[PDB]
């Protein structure tokens, strides 16, 4: 099933992804197809952040659904 | 030859030890540690007499004290808060208009903005150890509790952070139980659907700051193709973080709690806090600066609650 995943610069991605894949597993999909290490990326689904080893499931993340692509702060 | 030393965990449960002068407190304890400085490696010296030492757990007495204080069965928890410690004792805590920050040092920022946070939240942590921390903290000793944070965040002195990471958290470990968010999404096509959170995520938004939008409602895509309607239709708790990628942003007075300035990009940043008392302070550290505005780059908006039920039909 495909979902789409929003970036800050308002690109639109598709992603080939299952009910069962866990949120690290999208971020590996998402390293595949614009090359942004894992630990820099954070999945945000209508404003709820979408944490590691819960799946799209979990989530109740349907076909067709967009989730949100933020980065983690570097504050110092 | 032999002295007598207390073991803990916790600093509250002492047990009385007497240590063979001739071994290493590593041989007869395990890791070790004397007011954060790892001693495993060290032998027992006269002046060690009646002190308290840190030890791992090591037996089912110290494995219970353990997860009773800290709520964690992490085995590096102890050497990393050790580890913390260290530094944290030498940071500087002062009090500014009666709240403790931090001086910079060690790339902190996103920890004093933390620290200044969870002082003007209703918030009520689970692990004792975060409780008796807190009090000691908000008092200006804030050591203890600053390598608490960074123990519980997974995060070294010196790491670069997100404040917005570390309340997600810190958050986990408070009683947030009661907490709950209700939304509606309504499409004019599909029509509409609930939603129920509860606890941590009953307090956390990512893509707005302004806690009015939500309640007035949020554009987001629909599975159908179309934009549907999302609104707040009840929360319940005593706060709300509201958070965003950073964007200038207008601070109106009496209208917002306190919030995160993030001036930098994505590979290095600064954090300022801005509070709204009698007029905008914003706190940069041991710096304080009274305007009667502010602009600047906000990434997060805490506001005070306790219940709200939209009118929205
Ligand atoms: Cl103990
Ligand atoms: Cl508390
Ligand atoms: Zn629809």
């Amino acid at each position: 099933m495909q979902i789409f995943v929003k970036t800050l610069t308002g690109k639109t991605i598709t992603l080939e992804v299952e009910p069962s894949d866990t949120i690290e597993n999208v971020k590996a999909k998402i390293q595949d197809k614009e090359g942004i290490p894992p630990d820099q990326q954070r999945l945000i689904f209508a404003g709820k952040q979408l944490e590691d080893g819960r799946t799209l499931s979990d989530y109740n993340i349907q076909k067709e659904s967009t989730l949100h692509l933020v980065l983690r702060l570097r504050g110092g | 030859r032999t002295i007598k030393v207390f073991t803990t965990v916790d600093n509250i449960n002492l047990h009385t030890q007497v240590v063979d002068m001739s071994m290493t407190y590593g041989q007869q304890f395990g890791p070790t540690y004397l007011d954060g400085a790892d001693v495993t490696k060290i032998k027992p010296h006269n002046s060690h007499e009646g002190k308290t030492f840190y030890v791992l757990p090591n037996d089912d007495t110290l494995r219970v004290e353990a997860f009773e204080y800290y709520h964690t069965t992490d085995p590096s928890f102890l050497g990393r808060y050790m580890s913390a410690l260290n530094h944290t004792k030498k940071w500087k805590y002062p009090q500014v208009n009666g709240l403790t920050s931090i001086k910079w040092a060690d790339n902190n920022s996103y920890l004093a903005t933390a620290l200044l946070t969870l002082q003007q939240i209703e918030l009520k942590f689970n692990p004792p150890a975060l409780q008796d921390a807190y009090y000691r903290a908000r008092a200006g000793e804030a050591a203890n509790f600053c390598a608490l944070i960074l123990a519980y965040c997974n995060k070294t002195v010196g790491e670069l952070g997100d404040v917005r990471e570390t309340m997600s958290y810190l958050f986990q470990h408070a009683n947030l139980d009661s907490c709950k968010r209700v939304l509606n999404v309504v499409c004019k096509t599909c029509g509409q659907q609930q939603t129920t959170l509860k606890g941590v995520e009953a307090v956390m938004y990512m893509g707005t700051l302004s806690y009015e939008q939500f309640k007035k409602g949020v554009q987001i895509p629909c599975t159908c193709g179309k934009q549907a309607t999302k609104y707040l239709v009840q929360q319940e708790s005593p706060f709300v973080m509201m958070s965003a990628p950073p964007a200038q942003y207008e601070l109106k007075h009496g209208t917002f709690t306190c919030a995160s300035e993030y001036t930098g990009n994505y590979q290095c940043g600064h954090y300022k806090h801005i509070t709204s008392k009698e007029t905008l302070y914003c706190i940069d550290g041991a710096l304080l600066t009274k305007s009667s505005e502010y602009k600047g780059p906000i990434t997060d908006v805490f506001y005070k609650e306790n219940s709200y039920t939209t009118t929205i039909k």
